[PDB]
DNA sequence: ACACACTCTCCAATTCTCTAA
DNA sequence: TTAGAGAATTGGAGAGTGTGTTTTTTTTTTTTTTT
């Protein structure tokens, strides 16, 4: 509100690339999550109500938590990132 | 709005001494006027278009 | 025959030449009219010079333009806050840095009026901010009142612009917080300087009334102050190029170069060549496609307490032309990088572009602070997402930074790395790690001691740690040079030499950025003796500055301690 | 439309006036002043009402009834300043030197206009447009005395003081940048070629627009009037705020405050953070115009400032006077100056004479260095006090902060890292970011006492480590990326780990404080309490004795007085005492031993961590101070053996 | 009033939607509930507006649609069904 | 150069050591803008007096300095159609018009006359232009309008016009009567035309013509431009008759020459060629006829000023080769008349004076 | 009540016309 | 041909009247209670 378009809108029918995603809050990470669920975006605050399409594929980068990867431990231990999310990206 | 606009009041320092402002003060903006657009970001209309 | 349009003029010719002795005071003492007079010498001046001596060039050219003085060096400067309404409507000379700049202002200067019913045109002359509009149409045969009307679009306007300044800290009263003044500039000068800038100006200093309200005519009894500036300073000849020539011809200039830079500071001479090289910089490159390659370096100073570094951190910070210090815990992610405010700002990171960025205190900040140094170091480039804004700007920063050991004081019982305690993923960022000791020696003790007691054998030392240093002045000069007139290229010999180098660091940990480190490292190298190619001299010294600033040698190959006894 | 009697005739007064100023002497004393102002060397004057009363009593006493004048401007101060003002304008002497009269824009204006005058015939403008000179009233002297001898807090400043002449004590809170204000404005007519002045009083006005002149009028000439700055009348003006003393608010209330406004050679006198005893005339500030008509009958108000006492002179402001000279002889010709201004501070307490000994060269404090090249290095001293519970550390660091004439006074649980040294605050309605320095700023160029120095955060502890080396504050936040001065010498006091000392740890796990911080004090003394029952009985018998009497007991020994005390120090903060050959080498070859000692007994109960360079510097911080205190200007051995002397004693206490 | 917003099915890719404003006369009020998807006929008109010419600069008028209508059981065979 | 804002303050002291003031940066320097910025500020002007109505718009009562516009294919066509009406009609349409209107002349109304009177000078001009361009075209196609009867009824016209006081008929009657002369000259630059001539130049129509600018002062700028041009035509042909000291003596005195200042004053309107016209009468009243007396008046001084200055006419038009020339002979005659009698200090303000015993000595 | 915008009204300054010396 | 007596047209001086005015985020630094 300002309405004014995000990265995702941007990004609609295209790529999206996020750099170093690990470093991104949890507040925020379940925002990209509920809008890949549903390639949707939803407003309503303020008397304004409205409903957007964000038919766009992420690309993403992140570290392996300590900043090496662990050969004894699975993909979730070596990586900051909850089940859910991990659960929808194609190809790791 | 330092104009006589109809049915609105008035609203680095400007120009003075016309008819129409009386006592107030005139200052102005800079835009651009266009005339048109141009972008420098169906298989068969594809094919079509190319050369 | 340049085709240009204003002379430059230092006040203090108009003393020498004795006819002009007294036009000096009634130059500060009556700015608006002085000025004005010598603007209408000049042109015609101009004029004449084209018909006496009976040249070729056009009159109607000559007699079109406006040729404008430019007085400057006109006395002692003035501290902002002792300005008294007995200094109105004289010339000043202030020195500050630069806040920011608002946009560019269309000021009217002719009006242009049209008769609605005959299609009769004037054009009229704006003085003293008022329209002086016609009472009737002056058409003999239609004489008519109420009959003229304005023509915005076909006036003729000029650009005006506002700068703010700061008071330099030099100045502030004790207890106290640094002030502000605007100045207001046209025409030519309008864009000249950016937030960060450090400048002298000289300019009248105005006042005028402000109103109570849009409405009337009714004035308040304070009155507004500012400046108006006529000219800006920032704060060549065979004869320099012959003596940058002749310096760099000499055998022990790299090391002239080094004690140099910070020349009361004792010994510390790797990290003073590390700086060095640092303040040269790499070569700039750009492919059609492939990207872009940074030529900046990053260094960053570990070890005991008292060991000096933070007095080197003031000689860079002096020495820069560009450039920034702060503190671990004086530095939040936003202010290091950039602000919203709907408009963005600008921080410390941004204001030191092109320059040297000093970091003190390194280890306070958090891993949050930190975190953001990642992208920046890396690509040099800041990217923002944010309500309303969503852009990436340019950080051609180059960090220098300051720290002290996990514990304090360094642990020899713990390797390296752990001492260091930086994250790998920051500390693989850096192209060269210094370890500084406080290790005790009688012999180091005696000179040390001997050094800082000779200081205070004068009320204002004219004592100094060595018998030949360059001038600050000279030093800048031949840095700058360098930088602006020196392109080095790599050699097969110095590719060759670089594989070499690189397996044997690597085979055994050095990652792939130890390679472009070296890289850059001995590009900078080359710069500074003003070759443009790089040979294996130039790759040897670069490996050999690497491992001397970690004390490898000294190391441990397989625990990564350091044995004390060895350094 | 009603009128009364009143018992004041000002005919008589302004009579008193012109004789007070031609004929009061302690020549006359005034006339010497207006003849300074006459030739151009003086802008202001300052009225004595002790004179007045003096003159009145010495009148009375030659037989003659004469008016309480004195009274009489206290209790309606506003018009006598234009009284005085027109006798000094009547009675003004002719100048004594040549002046170069053709400097004066408002001189060739007026003999121009004048000249216009006298051809033509072949008040004209405002006096307050050629008055050179501001005049200000000084209240009587309490030792002499009347209410504005008396200091009011500014609760006590009622309704019924408008008008009158008062003073007020209290702290300023803010203080506003210099601006000008006009008094007279001056115009031009453009066709007929004549000049009008207009004369401003009130917040606002009209400017004229028609020349009304009675010869432009009879040629019908309607000519337009232009401003000028060059013939105006500007005087300097600064605003400030007042408030209460914290520990005179009375329980459950909010502090209160009043506007002060300074015009003349009296602008930026005040400063942010100043105990002040101000005094001045209590005004209302009325509304204008259609404001006015329904702004209803409750009146705004302000103070005009006269004049300004400050409670402790700093040490800025020093010079050597002869009445400051007689009495540093008085310390000087009597000798042994350091043992008794050591034995001086706080006397109320018991023994601990090293101690005081070095917090009295903490008020004096080393030599600032300033090296050729552009390195500097720090003048100032920093102390810490370590020791058990109950051994007057508390108590003595508060005695301290009476003497500096800047300082201040925090504990460690109650203090921010941020607010002890500076904040970035979003404090406008207008979302702007503002920067506000903390406590270290406002002790710059003072002490700064922290007490409670344990409790306080590990993290917020590392603020302070920028200032206590390099005495500046570096911020880059949202908005806001610059530097302040912060010239600040720290004092601070803690109990060891786990309260008191352990004897079965070494010093430095008792001590637990960090390397690169515990390097930074310059002295830090500890200090044990350990029984006696020979040294327990004299301490009793002393502070039995001060309970009794509220006096220390003496028999041989008299402390000078802190007001003495501080002319001493502040003259011996001036001299700046040199090194010389003979002495370095000594320091030099002491320094070596001291790091030798270190590293031989790293490992022992004994330690208390290694000697760095800043370990050096100490001494001769501590050597030129014991220098400045005997007015010399060269270090001597002398001074470098009791300063090694006074390192050593810090550490006895270990050895019971 | 009510107002109008695009269906999102309808929008474009990588554009935000648009609104536009209906007056409900005295037979159409209560037709309608927020959030419903809904299909209306009626005249576009516009008017003069002192606050959009001063904000604009330029002499811009506002537009509205006026309603003429507006638009968004079982027999007995399903019932023996 | 610098804005409007920095502008300085002027003051300029008179002799007698009185001031005055004047604001802007320019006066700093230009005293010559200084002093007519000083007098601009000066709000009255004395309020203006002002011929025709009744009838569609034409030469009389516009400015014709202003085309009307056409096609190449127009251009040929109309060029064609007037081209052949002139080779085919004009004599015998003119002989019947004109031979009605003289049994029929106490019966017209406004309109005939005027149109009459406009295409008689139209047609005229035209072909002489066309001759003077080209010897395929011969003046014998006009040649109509010579012979005596509508030589008569232009005259007859003009006459009865100028009585009644009817100015827009006689506005038209002095266009057709310039064209007829204009034409005479043309055939005697070649018998019965030395006979219309004499005819023409009867004394009572040079009292008429002698008459005609004298009330040209108050009227429009066309109707004094139409004085002018009938005046240099009607003294050209009498020039070239050989009488003439007679004639030219009538045609000098103060309200001619008043009517010629007030028409030259607006000459930023006016063509090339009229100014040539005025300076031609008053190289004939200044150096010929040796009437000196006449423009030593001051508006004529002003004048000159400002049509020489860098103001208004152009650098290199012809105009200034005349009008420069004219002004050196003029300061070097008023020099000498000026040092010989003092008195003329105070003369050149006013009107010449007609007293008997001092006015002559005045005038020489 | 205090600056402004706008309307109304009366009076004399001005130019035009007629008459006689 | 001058001039002076009478009539008509226009300007703006100035007097009068009515009028308007006070007065849900989103981003970023800092303190505080809550798990
Ligand atoms: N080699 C040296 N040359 C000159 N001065 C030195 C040297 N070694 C130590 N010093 C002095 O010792 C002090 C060092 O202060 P500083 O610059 O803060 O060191 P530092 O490495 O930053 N220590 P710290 O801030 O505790 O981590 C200064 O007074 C220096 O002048
Ligand atoms: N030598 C002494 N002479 C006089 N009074 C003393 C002496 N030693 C201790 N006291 C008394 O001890 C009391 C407590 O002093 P105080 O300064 O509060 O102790 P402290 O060192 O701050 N203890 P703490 O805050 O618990 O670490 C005061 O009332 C002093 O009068
Ligand atoms: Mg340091
Ligand atoms: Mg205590
Ligand atoms: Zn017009
Ligand atoms: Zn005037």
């Amino acid at each position: 509100v300002v309405i004014e378009a995000g990265a995702l809108m941007l990004a609609d029918n295209g790529i999206c690339c996020i750099d170093e995603f690990d470093k991104m809050d949890i507040s925020d990470q379940v925002a990209i999550h509920e809008a890949m669920e549903q390639q949707t975006i939803s407003i309503a605050k303020a008397g304004i109500h409205a409903t957007l399409n964000a038919r766009t594929s992420i690309l993403a980068a992140a570290n392996p938590v300590g900043g090496r990867y662990n050969r004894k431990l699975s993909l979730r231990g070596n990586l900051n990132m909850t089940a859910p999310i991990m659960s929808r990206f194609d190809l790791f | 709005t330092q104009l006589g606009l109809p049915g609105v009041k008035p609203s680095n320092s400007g120009v003075t001494g016309l008819r129409s402002l009386g006592v107030r003060d005139l200052t102005y903006k800079i835009s651009f006027l266009a005339c048109h657009v141009i972008s420098i970001g169906d298989q068969e209309v594809f094919l079509n278009s190319l050369s | 025959e340049l085709g240009t349009s204003n002379l430059n003029l230092d006040a203090r010719n108009l003393l020498a030449y004795k006819q002009t002795e007294d036009l000096y005071h009634q130059l500060l003492n009556y700015p608006q009219e002085v000025i004005s007079i010598m603007d209408q010498t000049i042109k015609d001046c101009m004029v004449s010079l084209i018909v006496d001596n009976n040249l070729d060039y056009d009159l109607d050219e000559i007699e079109t333009k406006f040729y404008k003085v430019r007085p400057y060096n006109v006395g002692s400067c003035k501290g902002m806050r002792e300005l008294n309404p007995n200094d109105i409507d004289k010339l000043i000379n202030l020195k500050g840095l630069v806040l920011r700049s608002t946009p560019v202002i269309p000021d009217m200067k002719v009006a242009f009026f049209k008769c609605n019913v005959c299609d009769h045109t004037m054009a009229v002359e704006i003085d003293r901010g008022v329209i002086q509009e016609p009472a009737r149409c002056e058409r003999i045969d239609c004489n008519e009142p109420n009959s003229m009307s304005l023509i915005h679009n076909r006036c003729s306007f000029a650009d005006k612009q506002v700068i703010k300044l700061q008071e330099t800290p030099d100045f502030v009263p004790d207890g106290q917080t640094p002030h502000s003044i605007s100045l207001c500039v046209y025409d030519e000068l309008v864009d000249s300087c950016r937030a960060g800038d450090r400048i002298e100006v000289t300019g009248t200093f105005r006042s005028i009334p402000i109103r109570a309200n849009s409405r009337q005519r009714v004035l308040k009894s304070l009155y507004k102050t500012y400046v108006d500036v006529v000219h800006v300073k920032k704060v060549i000849t065979d004869q320099d190029l012959a003596k940058i020539r002749e310096v760099a011809a000499r055998e022990d200039l790299y090391s002239l170069l080094a004690r140099s830079i910070a020349p009361s500071i004792y010994e510390l001479e790797d990290v003073k060549k590390g700086i060095l090289l640092q303040l040269f910089g790499g070569t700039n490159k750009t492919f059609t496609k492939g990207g872009r390659y940074r030529g900046d370096i990053n260094i960053l100073l570990c070890g005991d307490p008292s060991t000096s570094k933070s007095q080197i951190l003031q000689y860079v910070h002096k020495i820069t032309p560009r450039g920034v210090y702060t503190s671990g815990k004086g530095s939040s992610a936003v202010g290091l990088t950039a602000y919203i405010t709907l408009v963005l700002e600008s921080g410390a990171l941004v204001l030191s572009d092109g320059g040297v960025c000093c970091i003190d205190e390194f280890d306070k900040m958090s891993d949050s602070t930190r975190s953001v140094l990642h992208e920046v170091m890396e690509q040099q480039t800041i990217s923002i997402a944010k309500a309303g804004i969503i852009t990436t700007l340019n950080a051609r920063s180059s960090i220098l930074a300051s720290a002290n050991p996990i514990g304090s004081r360094y642990n020899p019982n713990l390797p390296v790395t752990e001492n260091i305690d930086l994250p790998p993923p920051l500390l693989s960022r850096f192209d060269l790690v210094y370890l500084v000791l406080d290790k005790v020696d009688e012999k180091n003790d005696r000179e040390l001691a001997k050094h800082l007691t000779n200081l205070y054998l004068e009320d204002k030392p004219e004592h100094i740690s060595q018998d030949d240093v360059l001038p600050v002045e000279f030093l800048t000069m031949y840095i700058s040079y360098a930088k602006e007139h020196i392109h080095p290229i790599i050699t097969e010999a110095a590719k060759t030499e670089l594989v070499r180098a690189y397996v044997g660091m690597r085979k055994m940990t050095a990652t792939t950025r130890q390679l472009e480190s070296m890289i850059r490292l001995a590009e900078a190298h080359a710069k500074m003796k003003l070759k443009n190619v790089v040979e294996l001299e130039d790759v040897q010294e670069a490996v050999r500055l690497i491992r001397s600033a970690i004390k490898d040698y000294a190391t441990d190959p397989k625990t990564g301690k350091i044995d004390m006894n060895l350094v | 439309l009603p009128s009364i009697q009143l018992p004041v005739d000002y005919n008589n007064l302004f009579n008193e006036i012109t004789d007070f100023l031609v004929t009061f002497k302690q020549g006359p004393k005034y006339m010497a002043m207006l003849q300074k102002v006459a030739n151009r060397e003086l802008n202001s004057v300052i009225i004595d009402l002790d004179d007045i009363l003096q003159y009145q009593n010495e009148k009375f006493l030659q037989g003659t009834q004469a008016d309480d004048l004195v009274s009489a401007i206290q209790q309606n101060a506003n018009h006598f300043t234009e009284l005085f003002c027109r006798a000094i304008d009547n009675n003004m002497p002719l100048p004594t030197k040549e002046i170069d009269y053709k400097d004066d824009v408002l001189d060739v204006i007026l003999n121009q206009r004048r000249l216009r005058n006298e051809r033509m015939l072949s008040e004209l403008f405002p006096p307050n447009l050629t008055r050179r000179y501001f005049l200000y009233f000084k209240p009587l002297s309490q030792n002499c005395a009347a209410i504005s001898s008396k200091p009011l807090s500014v609760r006590q400043i009622k309704g019924d003081f408008l008008g009158q002449l008062i003073t007020v004590r209290g702290i300023i809170t803010r203080v506003s940048d210099v601006k000008p204000a006009v008094e007279v404005i001056a115009y031009t007519c453009d066709q007929c070629g004549y000049e009008v002045f207009q004369e401003v009083n009130s917040r606002t006005f009209t400017p004229l627009s028609e020349c009304t002149s009675e010869e432009c009028s009879q040629n019908q000439t309607k000519g337009q009037l232009f401003m000028s700055t060059r013939a105006s009348k500007f005087s300097a003006f600064q605003e400030c705020k007042i408030q209460e003393l914290s520990q005179q608010v009375p329980v459950g209330h909010i502090p209160r405050s009043l506007n002060i406004h300074v015009n003349g050679t009296l602008v930026r006198s005040l400063s942010p953070g100043d105990i002040v005893d101000v005094t001045g005339i209590f005004l209302p500030a009325p509304y204008t115009g259609f404001k006015a008509l329904k702004a209803g009958l409750l009146t705004e108000t302000y103070l005009e400032a006269q004049f300004v006492r400050q409670h402790k002179k700093k040490f800025a402001s020093f010079s050597l006077t002869s009445d400051v000279e007689e009495r540093v002889m008085e310390l000087i010709t009597s000798g042994d100056v350091y043992n008794r201004l050591a034995k001086s501070i706080a006397p109320e307490i018991y023994g601990n004479l090293d101690v005081k000994k070095a917090l009295l060269l903490l008020l004096v404090g080393g030599v600032d260095k300033r090296v050729g090249d552009g390195m500097k290095i720090r003048g100032d001293i920093n102390v810490c006090l370590m020791g058990d519970p109950g051994v007057a550390k508390s108590q003595l660091l508060k005695a301290i902060c009476k003497i500096s004439p800047r300082g201040v006074y925090t504990t460690g649980k109650g203090s921010s890292g941020v607010g002890l040294t500076a904040a970035v605050m979003k404090d406008p309605v207008t979302d702007e970011m503002i920067l506000e320095g903390g406590a270290l700023v406002l002790a710059d160029n003072g002490i700064c006492c922290i007490d409670e120095f344990d409790k306080m955060d590990e993290s917020d502890r590392t603020a302070i480590h920028e200032v206590m080396e390099q005495q500046t504050i570096s911020i880059s936040k949202a908005g806001i990326n610059t530097t302040l001065n912060a010239r600040t010498s720290i004092l601070a006091a803690a109990n060891p780990l786990y309260g008191r000392y352990n004897p079965r740890l070494s010093p430095l796990d008792n001590i637990n404080l960090p390397a690169a911080l515990l390097s930074r004090f310059d002295i830090l003394f500890l200090m044990l309490d350990i029984p006696s029952r020979d040294d327990d009985e004299k301490l009793a018998e002393h502070v039995t004795y001060v309970h009794m009497h509220n006096k220390q007991p003496d028999l041989d020994f008299t402390p000078v007085e802190p007001s003495k005390m501080r002319e001493y120090i502040a003259y011996a903060k001036t001299k700046r005492p040199v090194m010389s050959e003979a002495v370095n080498d000594y320091v030099v070859q002491a320094y070596i031993r001291l790091r030798q000692d270190s590293k031989r007994e790293m490992d022992s109960k004994f330690s208390f961590g290694q000697a760095t360079p800043r370990t050096l510097l100490g001494i001769i911080r501590l050597s030129q101070a014991l220098a400045k205190l005997r007015l010399a200007d060269m270090v001597d051995i002398d001074d470098v053996e009791e300063a090694l002397r006074l390192v050593r004693v810090s550490k006895e206490s270990l050895y019971q | 009033r009510v107002t109008l917003q695009e269906a999102p099915g309808t929008v474009p890719p990588g554009r935000l939607p648009r609104h536009r404003e209906v007056i409900l006369l005295a037979d159409l009020v209560d037709v309608s509930k927020p959030g419903e998807e809904v299909e209306v006929t009626g005249i576009y008109k516009n008017n003069y507006d002192g606050n959009l010419n001063a904000k604009n600069g330029f002499p811009v008028f506002a537009t509205i649609i006026e309603a003429n209508s507006i638009k968004r059981s079982w027999t007995e065979e399903e019932e023996r069904e | 150069a610098r804005h409007s804002r920095f502008g300085g303050l002027l003051s300029i002291q008179t002799p007698d050591k009185t001031r005055l003031t004047v604001s802007g940066s320019q006066a700093l320097v230009d005293e010559k803008i200084a002093l007519q910025k000083l007098d601009d500020s000066k709000k009255w002007n004395k309020r203006i007096i002002k011929a025709a109505e009744g009838l569609p718009n034409s030469l009389l009562n516009s400015q014709t300095g202003k085309a009307i516009f056409f096609t190449e294919s127009n251009g040929k066509h109309f060029k064609e159609f007037i081209n052949n009406f002139i080779d085919s009609g004009f004599n015998i349409l003119l002989h019947s018009v004109t031979n009605y209107f003289t049994t029929e002349q106490d019966r017209m109304v406004t309109l005939e006359q005027v149109e009459y009177l406009l295409f008689f000078a139209w047609f005229v001009k035209y072909q002489l232009l066309r001759s003077k361009i080209d010897n395929s075209a011969d003046i014998k196609q006009v040649s109509e309008a010579l012979k005596e009867v509508t030589f008569i009824l232009v005259s007859s016209l003009l006459r009865s016009a100028y009585d009644l006081k009817n100015w827009t008929v006689t506005h038209a009657g002095m266009i057709a009567f310039n064209e007829l002369l204009n034409l005479v000259s043309r055939t005697k630059a070649a018998t019965d035309i030395e006979f219309i001539v004499s005819r023409l130049f009867s004394d009572e129509r040079i009292q008429l013509l002698s008459n005609l600018p004298k009330i040209g002062s108050k009227y429009s700028l066309q109707f004094m431009k139409s004085c002018i041009e009938l005046t240099h035509s009607v003294l050209k042909v009498l020039e070239q008759y050989s009488n003439f000291q007679k004639v030219q003596a009538n045609y000098m005195t103060e309200p001619v020459i008043e009517t010629y200042i007030n028409f030259l004053e607006r000459f930023r309107e006016l063509e090339d060629d009229s100014i040539k016209k005025v300076f031609s009468f008053f190289h004939r009243v200044f150096v010929q006829a040796k009437e000196q007396a006449l423009l030593f008046r001051f508006d004529l001084i002003i004048l000159l000023r400002e049509m020489l200055s860098p103001d208004g006419l152009d650098r290199m038009s012809r105009s200034r080769k005349y009008v420069s020339q004219f002004s050196d002979y003029f300061l070097a005659r008023l020099k000498k008349r000026l040092k010989k009698s003092p008195a003329w200090f105070v003369g050149l303000l006013f009107p010449p004076l007609h007293n008997s015993e001092v006015g002559f000595y005045q005038r020489y």
